[PDB]
């Protein structure tokens, strides 16, 4: 995997290649890794698939029943639950998320939930075995207070290179705008990015 | 494998099983566990048939040579330690090798036990192979100096079928050597699915089994 | 060391024409030592008879375990268990122990007595169900009995004629592995009639 | 094992070849990996057998208690998030891969699973050893508003590419088709490309060929009266 | 511990078992009776690992001599080789299994039989004529295989218990301090004293 | 002993009626980072014969140059050098196939699978295999790597035995070749997209294709595929 | 770790006839799961009517068949064209057999041919040299599936004659390069049934007195 | 092999080794002898890993009977087991060192003194008035501690190397099969046939 | 039993006349990468007490809700919670003690390496170190990690023994911890120029400085220094 989740201007925007293997075969060339845990609050998902999914499904859970007696959770309430799963199950799990909603109150917020547990709240994240080769790059071009259009542009810009230089990362690039208007799916397909 | 061999009054018996084995796979039936080195002289195998093979074959090669040197006959202690030193030379490498050098010499008959450890013992009555344990039991309990060709011939062919029978990795058939001043004399290859029901039934052994 | 074979031995069963056929070595050991020749590995609960090969002591607690359950079984139905139904409580019984299995390799053969159909079927140690229309193997010698059943097997044999396929099958299969022989049984199973016959063979 | 699932027009199709393995040695040569959760969801399984049986029994017996429970025909999420939520828990150790498919009153699915519980959506999908095979097929001939006749067609297409160049795959090619409104077709033996030939010589023995010691009676009936 | 021998004759069942315990590199006795009597018809013989072996044979004691004051019955030897297997059986799949393997020397009062059960530690049944445990088989059933018959008398089978003795302290390296040897017939349980 | 370090993947041929085609992947791995996208792996010797190799890519630069000496040693002494004793294809394979049998029997093996493919004299085709081991085998199509288990299956529909070659044309076989090509790339985690193809043909001789790019690739299909079970949106 | 061993699987059968013999193995060649080949020849034609095969890792295989066909051209170098018999090429194949003792060439060898007196001959080795003249032996993956049946149907054994219940054994008759063929044919078509490393084709060479013989039959390639 | 003692008196010594051979399982020999005459007036005994032994001491008894034919003179039992000893020293840290300890029992003409040493596989070389090797000592020192004089006749010696072997079979596990001793004193090398 | 994933470096302090002084630098390392910039690893308790963590992160945050939770049950029925009942440094570090050794002797640890800097209601001075192992102790100066190594030696240049803290001001004890934290960021590559600094004084109270940066290096020798030994240029 390359994953990351961006902040901008009217919001935040989450972004994920497609591919998922099994050693050098690629099991699935057009996996969502982008996973909806509250209407406006999502997930970015790495490392195990099984133990990623497992811990995604009790959050929403957890969510859908926060919601039926306190009403709408925030995206930081919803980062507190994927850690508190996965820092007490360390020792059993292998996943790294990164949690990413919209509030009207709070506006786009990205928290990022590496190995061990721990908590991160940032402007924007990365994370998967392609973002490694990108620190850089995400380093030099972000800004904050971004339009849709210029994040747009750097989450493509980024994965796209993530995905050239990553051979576990690959095939589409999928994208999850959250902002007061909604929720809006993006897909870009390798003859777009591969020519940037 | 079981494999036996004794001096006595007449000379000295050899008998051998005919089992070869590869893991719980029987891959020979009749595979030949006697080498006739020279018509005075015999090898039995016990181990890893490639060693045994290779190194009684190149014993025979080397005794050989020292008949055409010395023109005469080699003897048994002399081979014996031959095939002994050869055995030191590929010391902790891995070889399997188990055998009796019988044969009949100036000295009389003659029976060296010669393993891959290199050690070299003489003795009266040496068994190897898997099944040795129970050749020993039948071998002790009936051995004498005095026993005439006839039954010392049925004494090590009794004493293999009593291995071959318990265990698993000794069968197949019999073979039997007898070793004279004259030099050695074959005496045939015997089924032991027939011999087995035979010496029940004369001999009245094996009570157990059913037939 | 490896469970399965440690004790030895082996199980065949082919089906006929209205007819089916189980047999098995009597051979126990402790891996090279030869411990007993009347160690009999076929088993019958009323009309469906069972072979088992592989560790001994999982080998007698099945059959005690499977006498317990079709003893209850024919007390609640008031009838006697069939093949297809019995297979199916072999495999249920094995897979519940699936983390600490039986050592073994089962093999069920009989008659349905209401249809009349020859059924046989075998199982892995955990209970996956080989159901086949010819023959079935077990046994440390299975890669020799395949071997043999492959190719003297043909459908639709008489009792007698079938007799002689799977004696010869089982016969030279256990004349080529060190940990089976020591006698063998033949069971001929017919709707309403059963014969056994101990075989002559090579003691070694 | 080769497994395979195809998407269509107005339903879904799986197939499976009829091979079962211990070791080198082929245990059964028709064996059936084509199993049925609920009467129009099926799936199938590779890896460890009696894995996939077991546990395709089991969720398929807790499917029909929910069914009758909620007077409703099962879904297929709902037993997909059964068999996820089982083979998760045994952390891997229940070996098996499965493709589970189905038409309910939501529409027609495909789903695989991996033993650790990792479930994975899409239109044509292929797992076990001769999965490489298989997809090697679909990925060439695959198509957007496929036929039911033209996905069977790639489904046993798929089947054979593992069959005839997978050795952990062979015999005959199972299919069951799950079509909307419809009942679902279980079409065993669809293909039958693997007949052995004639023997040369016959090898019926002569009657009392073999050695016998001993012959009894064996007593199967029950005791009797008087 | 070492070697157990058993042989069943014409009108009795004859157990031999060896005398020594051995601590590190050390021989502590030399005249340890290895065996416990279930029943007045029941001998149980037994080795294996140190400790298990006595814990086992008395727990195994205790049960039948419960079972023959509750009933005011003596099992029969097959159903007390029965309940030692299942003992056993059930032993091998615990936490941590007792490492003991027995010899069940009985006589049927019921049959007028004697009967020899041999159990290993997995709960591998088998009645025979004559058994062993270990490496005792190795050396001794050559012989017992060719001298054996099922009418002989109790001084016969003492006879070849001596010859399977005197070739297991040719053949064998240790040294097990020779063998106790009890005798199992209608009359009950009685020791040889001199062999 | 050793470990590869910067490898190539697949390589794939086929046999047709006139001669043999062979391709393989322009990319040099370095783990699971793609790190040199140049690398050609595909090395002619002379004008009827075409080594495709795959695995560690300095072993594969040191066969390049033994295949080169090779060409100047055969032109020593040699009036002949451009004719009838011009290197063979089944004189090259032979000794490279010495060679890797000897290095792993010095258990220093040279870590490449290597496919040999050309046309002989007689106008023969010439297709085998060899490896680190030194284990060799020939078939009307071969691969290396992940195409042994994907590209195969589908050039073994178009020539599933040896009589099916004759009925096989060049444009058939390419046709094969380059839609394994786009498969591999959809399925190996360590393929791209840019590749090189070589035939070798016994009427218009040797075509060595670079800078070949994988096109007609299904993509679309995977906006309609959303989460992994129950999720709609 | 390098691993200088592999498993190419495969399978071959010897018979030695009254007066001639047969040499078959299967034609496939795999490594784990995959197919390498569907025909790539196994049995070799080596010269002075002797017919060879290296059975398991092929690698080892070709180099001990290149090897022999090599210490025939320079037997007839160094003895005046003499022929080589098959009891001599035995003894000369456990030499180079055990030249590589501590590194062994990871092979189950099998050659057939007549002996000095015309009659058939099969000799078996190990991988480490020792060998044996055999009537009948198979060698490789379905070897133990083959062996068996060669037991019963050649050597006639557990076979009695009707009536005697035991007493009397099958006589031992001869059988026919035809009806051996039948034998060898079926003793494929059973292995290639429960065997996955054995199927694709079938290649036997016969050798009589008139020379060496080819026969090809197809097996099932699943 | 297993047990070799020595034992040093007034005007002889004296070595006694075990007669057993095992392989595997299975005792092959019980009349072994574990010596080897190097001169006239000098015995070796040696015990340690099977082959290793007897090509040492077969090895050591050519060189020391080369130089008595080139010198036409008996080396001491002292530069006997100097050369002895170098030569195993050397051989410990070779390629594959040759794992044999001895004992030298020998007879110094020229100082009319019984001389034992004992030198173990390392090059270990120690001159005792008893020695051993293995676990020959952890049983019969005590013994010897307590028993020995210098003053010693060869009888006494004797009957003080019966007392070790009583206890060596009462305690070890291992059955030896007896030992053969022998002499070493003024008039060379002789064997007690009766022990 | 597990292994760090994100982890903070050094962790300084040391004693003078009025109070402690404690210093940390605001990096997470996620292995050799320098993953996470803005870490704050100097968790206040209270206007007394200042606690700072080396090792896990995810347990370092894991303590510091501990700590969170721990000033909330105090003030539970308790009118004298900011007085003379609020939590002591020695409250706080034998809570932290007590939870420390009971997770190693779980077989499960806390990751970290903690020093509690604080001043008591009797103005004394309290500085004192615990481990994952349980291990505690305490002395003039104190430091985790690196620190001990290269940051000790130069504060015990400052304060060698318990006299002479007295003798230590403010200003002279804040410049050793700042010359200290320079010196780590030459040396120790898991480190980083920010940092934060903390002084808890029996006069002035807790100061908390944040977003500190490491002055006043040198780096200008390094242009002379040319090659490994003999090379000029
Ligand atoms: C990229 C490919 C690699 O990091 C992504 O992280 C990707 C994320 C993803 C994939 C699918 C759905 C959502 C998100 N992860 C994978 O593709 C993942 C690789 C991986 C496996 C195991 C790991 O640690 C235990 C870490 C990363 N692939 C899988 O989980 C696949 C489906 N299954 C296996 O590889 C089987 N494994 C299971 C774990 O035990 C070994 C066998
Ligand atoms: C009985 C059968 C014990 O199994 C005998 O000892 C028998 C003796 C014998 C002597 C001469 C000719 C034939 C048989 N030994 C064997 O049959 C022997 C058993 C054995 C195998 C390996 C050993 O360690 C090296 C020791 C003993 N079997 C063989 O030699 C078989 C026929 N061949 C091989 O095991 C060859 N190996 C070589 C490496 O590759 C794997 C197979
Ligand atoms: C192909 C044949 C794999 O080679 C398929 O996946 C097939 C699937 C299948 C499903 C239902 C019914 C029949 C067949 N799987 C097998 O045939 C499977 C192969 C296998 C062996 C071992 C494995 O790892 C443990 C995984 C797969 N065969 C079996 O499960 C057989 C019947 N049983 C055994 O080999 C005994 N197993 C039990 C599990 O523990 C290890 C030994
Ligand atoms: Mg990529
Ligand atoms: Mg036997
Ligand atoms: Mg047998
Ligand atoms: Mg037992
Ligand atoms: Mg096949």
């Amino acid at each position: 995997t390359s994953i990351m989740a961006v902040t901008f201007k009217d919001g935040v925007i989450l972004g994920a290649d497609s591919r998922t293997t099994t050693g050098a075969y690629i099991a699935n060339r057009v996996t969502d890794k982008l996973t909806r845990v509250h209407d406006k609050i999502w997930c970015c998902r790495s490392g195990s698939a099984a133990d990623t999914q497992a811990i995604a499904d009790i959050v929403q859970y957890h969510l859908e029943l926060y919601t039926s007696q306190y009403g709408t959770p925030s995206t930081e309430t919803a980062a507190s639950v994927f850690k508190e799963l996965c820092y007490e199950n360390k020792d059993n799990l292998t996943a790294g998320i990164i949690v990413a909603g919209y509030d009207d109150k709070n506006k786009g917020e990205v928290y990022t939930i590496p190995l061990g547990g721990s908590v991160h709240k940032l402007p924007y994240a990365i994370a998967g075995s392609g973002s490694t080769f990108i620190y850089g790059y995400c380093d030099k071009n972000f800004r904050e207070n971004m339009s849709k259009e210029e994040t747009v542009d750097f989450i493509k810009h980024s994965l796209s290179q993530a995905i050239k230089w990553d051979g576990s990362s690959g095939g589409v690039i999928r994208m999850v705008v959250l902002t007061a208007a909604g929720v809006e799916r993006l897909i870009f397909y390798p003859d777009e990015y591969e020519q940037l | 494998t079981t494999t036996l061999a004794f001096k006595f009054q007449h000379g000295v018996i050899v008998a051998v099983d005919s089992r070869a084995t590869a893991g719980s796979y029987i891959s020979s039936l009749r595979m030949n566990k006697v080498i006739e080195i020279n018509p005075y002289l015999l090898g039995t195998m016990s181990g890893c048939a490639a060693d045994c093979q290779y190194w009684e074959r190149l014993l025979a090669k080397e005794c050989r040579l020292y008949y055409l040197r010395n023109g005469e006959r080699i003897s048994v202690s002399a081979a014996s330690k031959l095939l002994s030193n050869m055995m030191l030379q590929y010391r902790g490498m891995g070889l399997s090798m188990g055998s009796m050098i019988c044969g009949w010499d100036k000295k009389g008959p003659g029976l060296y036990y010669v393993d891959d450890n290199g050690t070299r013992l003489s003795g009266q009555m040496f068994s190897t192979g898997s099944g040795n344990t129970y050749a020993y039991g039948v071998l002790d309990s009936n051995y004498k100096w005095d026993l005439s060709v006839e039954d010392a011939l049925y004494l090590g062919k009794r004493s293999i079928l009593a291995a071959a029978h318990r265990d698993a990795y000794s069968g197949g058939s019999v073979n039997l050597y007898h070793v004279t001043e004259d030099g050695w004399i074959y005496h045939g290859n015997h089924d032991v699915g027939e011999l087995f029901w035979k010496v029940k039934e004369e001999e009245g052994s094996f009570n157990n089994v059913i037939g | 060391s490896d469970p399965s074979s440690i004790n030895g031995g082996i199980v065949v069963a082919m089906t006929g024409k209205d007819c089916v056929a189980i047999a098995c070595d009597l051979r126990l050991g402790s891996q090279s030592l030869g411990v007993s020749n009347k160690f009999e590995k076929i088993f019958h609960y009323g009309h469906v008879f069972l072979g088992i090969t592989g560790l001994a002591t999982d080998v007698t607690t099945l059959n005690e375990m499977f006498r317990y359950k079709t003893n209850l079984y024919k007390l609640k139905e008031e009838r006697a268990i069939e093949p297809e139904t019995f297979t199916q409580l072999v495999s249920s019984s094995l897979y519940e122990r699936r983390f600490g299995p039986y050592f073994v390799g089962p093999v069920v053969a009989g008659i349905n007595s209401k249809s009349g159909k020859p059924f046989i079927a075998g199982f892995d140690l955990i209970g996956c169900i080989d159901e086949a229309k010819d023959f079935i193997v077990s046994g440390t010698a299975s890669d020799q009995l395949f071997g043999m059943c492959e190719s003297l097997y043909e459908p639709n044999l008489e009792p007698e004629d079938l007799f002689e396929t799977i004696s010869q099958a089982l016969l030279n299969a256990a004349d080529r592995d060190a940990l089976s022989g020591w006698g063998a049984v033949v069971y001929i199973i017919k709707k309403d009639e059963v014969v056994k016959r101990y075989l002559k063979m090579r003691q070694d | 094992t080769t497994i395979v699932g195809v998407k269509f027009n107005n339903g879904v199709v799986i197939a499976a070849d009829t091979r079962s393995t211990q070791g080198p040695i082929v245990a059964d040569k028709n064996c059936a990996k084509l199993h049925r959760i609920s009467p129009k969801i099926w799936c199938a399984g590779a890896g460890t057998a009696a894995d996939t049986e077991a546990v395709t029994q089991l969720i398929g017996s807790n499917i029909e208690l929910h069914s009758l429970y909620t007077s409703r025909e099962p879904r297929v999420v709902s037993a997909l998030q059964m068999l996820k939520q089982h083979l998760f828990k045994y952390q891997g150790h229940i070996g098996a891969y499965l493709i589970v498919a189905g038409v309910d009153p939501t529409g027609s699915h495909l789903f695989s699973i991996h033993a650790h519980g990792s479930t994975d959506v899409g239109y044509y999908l292929s797992l076990g050893s001769g999965s490489l095979a298989a997809m090697a097929v679909l990925e060439s001939h695959w198509k957007q508003d496929l036929t039911k006749e033209e996905a069977i067609k790639l489904a046993s297409d798929a089947i054979q590419a593992g069959i005839w160049n997978d050795l952990g795959s062979g015999s005959n090619v199972d299919v069951c088709v799950m079509e909307i409104g419809k009942d679902a077709e279980y079409l065993r033996n669809y293909l039958t490309p693997n007949v052995r030939e004639e023997k040369q010589k016959s090898y019926k023995f002569p009657r009392g060929t073999t050695a016998v010691l001993k012959e009894s009676i064996v007593n199967i009936c029950d005791i009797q009266e008087e | 511990m070492d070697i157990i021998l058993g042989i069943r004759v014409q009108d009795s069942v004859i157990l031999a078992s060896s005398k020594a315990v051995t601590r590190g590199i050390s021989v502590l006795k030399d005249s340890d009776d290895k065996t416990r009597q279930l029943s007045p018809h029941t001998l149980m013989s037994f080795a294996g690992e140190a400790g298990d072996t006595v814990q086992f044979a008395e727990y195994i004691q205790a049960n039948i001599q419960l079972y023959s004051i509750r009933e005011d019955y003596e099992l029969s030897p097959q159903a007390v080789s029965s309940f030692v297997r299942q003992e056993l059986a059930k032993s091998i799949r615990s936490r941590r299994p007792y490492q003991v393997n027995v010899l069940i020397g009985g006589y049927d009062k019921k049959k007028n039989k004697p009967e020899l059960y041999q159990i290993d530690y997995l709960g591998t049944k088998v009645e025979l004529p004559y058994g062993a445990h270990g490496y005792s088989g190795f050396y001794t059933f050559s012989l017992l295989d060719h001298h054996y018959r099922p009418d002989m008398t109790t001084e016969e089978g003492l006879d070849l218990l001596k010859l399977c003795v005197q070739e297991l302290e040719k053949r064998m390296p240790m040294d097990f301090k020779g063998v106790i040897v009890k005798i199992v017939d209608k009359d009950g349980i009685r020791q040889v004293d001199d062999f | 002993t050793q470990q590869p370090i910067v490898t190539g993947t697949s390589v794939i041929s086929m046999k047709y009626d006139n001669g043999v085609i062979i391709a393989a992947d322009n990319l040099g791995s370095y783990g699971s980072l793609l790190r040199f996208n140049g690398v050609e792996r595909l090395i002619p010797v002379g004008d009827n014969t075409v080594v495709g190799i795959s695995g560690d890519i300095s072993d594969m630069q040191h066969i390049e140059r033994l295949l080169k000496d090779l060409v100047t040693e055969n032109a020593y002494d040699n009036p002949l050098a451009d004719a009838e004793e011009a290197l063979e294809p089944s004189y090259i394979f032979e000794y490279l196939a010495t060679v890797m049998y000897q290095r792993r029997s010095k258990m220093n093996p040279l870590w490449n699978a290597i496919i040999v493919a050309g046309v002989q004299s007689n106008g023969d085709q010439f297709l085998r295999y060899v490896n680190l081991l030194g284990v060799t085998y020939s078939s009307p199509t071969l691969a290396t790597g992940f195409g042994a288990h994907m590209a195969n299956p589908l050039l073994r529909k178009v020539v599933d035995r040896e009589s099916d070659i004759p009925k096989t044309t060049v444009q058939v076989a390419e046709e094969a070749i380059v839609n394994a090509m786009r498969v591999l790339y959809y399925r190996d985690a360590r393929s791209s997209r840019n590749f090189s193809l070589a035939i070798i043909d016994k009427n218009t001789g040797l075509t060595f294709k670079k800078n070949l790019q994988v096109e007609n690739m299904k993509w679309d299909f995977a906006k309609d595929i959303k989460g992994y079970g129950t999720q709609k949106i | 770790q390098f691993n200088p061993y592999g498993d190419n699987g495969g399978t071959i059968l010897g018979i030695a006839g009254e007066d001639f013999a047969v040499l078959a193995g299967d034609t496939r060649n795999i490594t784990d799961y995959s197919i390498n080949s569907r025909y790539e020849p196994k049995v070799f034609d080596c010269g002075d009517n002797i017919v060879m095969s290296a059975n398991g890792f092929a690698a080892d295989g070709d180099a001990l068949v290149k090897r022999f066909k090599n210490s025939v051209k320079w037997y007839h170098f160094d003895h005046n064209d003499k022929k080589l018999s098959i009891n001599s090429a035995a003894r000369n194949i456990q030499h180079l057999l055990y030249s590589r003792r501590f590194f062994p060439y990871y092979v189950y060898n099998i050659i057939a041919g007549l002996d000095e007196d015309g009659k058939g001959a099969v000799y078996s080795f190990d991988p480490v040299g020792s060998y044996q003249r055999e009537q009948c032996r198979a060698g490789g993956a379905a070897a133990s599936l083959i062996m068996p049946f060669l037991d019963n149907q050649v050597n006639f054994k557990n076979q009695y004659e009707p009536g005697t219940n035991g007493k009397v054994k099958k006589p031992l008759k001869y059988l026919s390069v035809e009806e051996v063929i039948k034998l060898v044919r079926d003793s494929f078509t059973s292995a290639t049934e429960r065997h996955i490393q054995v199927g694709d084709g079938l290649e036997i060479l016969i050798v009589t007195k008139d020379g060496v013989r080819k026969e090809f039959y197809e097996l099932k390639r699943d």
